[PDB]
């Protein structure tokens, strides 16, 4: 089956390398959120 | 104003919220948003002529294939080169200039190699320059500092020559207009 995209994986496709939480600082009431990464889970189209 | 507590009180309140705008707007950069969608831009343009030549590598493989199982490989090499050379698009003549002419093969949008036309936009006397753009290395492009206008008409009437548009030339505006607002405790905002 000559699948689209046939040997493109999931970055190849420009899926981002990872997936960053914003981050919060509010400074006037103290307060701080980190930022969480997640990566994404990783395939690749066969050709055929 | 400055000459009772209530209204003093409350032009240093205004002072104080145009101080922190001031900074805040120090913050602030057109011209490395623009870069930055362009690149994106750029990136996205190369990736997908990516695909549509490794996409014409396997079509013309599978119809060299085809035609050979079919002893007509000679009309499968016309035929590819019909795809890669196709024919060129003459130059059309407009009131408002030439549309050059380009080249419409299949490697031609390959190259994705592209003419901006001569061109005047409507109600006005600028003329777009004609030069070459590629899609694919336009995220090897960046996004100038300033650059100049054409010349500009006014209700098809009055003329303003060429105009230099800087990104960093508006910011500037608006920040020494903001610090008018500050320095006007005895001083009123230049009329330029």
């Amino acid at each position: 089956i000559p699948l689209p995209f046939g040997g493109k994986s999931s970055r190849d496709l420009k899926m981002l390398e990872t997936v960053r939480t914003p981050a919060l600082h509010f400074k006037s009431v103290g307060f701080h959120l980190p930022s969480r990464e997640f990566q994404v889970p990783t395939f690749t189209i066969p050709k055929l | 104003a400055l000459s009772s507590a209530s209204l003093a009180h409350m032009k240093a309140k205004f002072r104080e919220t145009l101080e922190d705008t001031r900074d805040r707007m120090y913050q602030m950069d057109i011209q490395q948003e623009l870069q930055r969608y362009l690149s994106l831009v750029g990136q996205v343009y190369s990736t997908l002529v990516t695909y549509i030549s490794d996409w014409w590598t396997l079509a013309a493989k599978n119809l060299t294939d085809f035609a050979e199982q079919y002893s007509i490989q000679d009309w499968a090499k016309r035929m590819k080169a019909l795809v890669e050379q196709g024919f060129t698009v003459p130059e059309i003549k407009t009131i408002l200039g030439t549309m050059p002419a380009f080249e419409v093969s299949l490697q031609a949008l390959q190259k994705a190699t592209f003419q901006t036309p001569d061109f005047i936009v409507p109600l006005t006397d600028l003329r777009i320059p004609s030069v070459q753009i590629n899609f694919k290395d336009l995220k090897n492009i960046k996004i100038p500092s300033r650059f100049s206008t054409p010349e500009f008409t006014i209700l098809n009437t009055f003329h303003i020559p060429s105009f230099t548009i800087d990104f960093v030339e508006m910011k500037v505006k608006i920040i020494r207009t903001i610090d008018q607002m500050l320095n006007s405790e005895l001083q009123w905002p230049v009329p330029d």
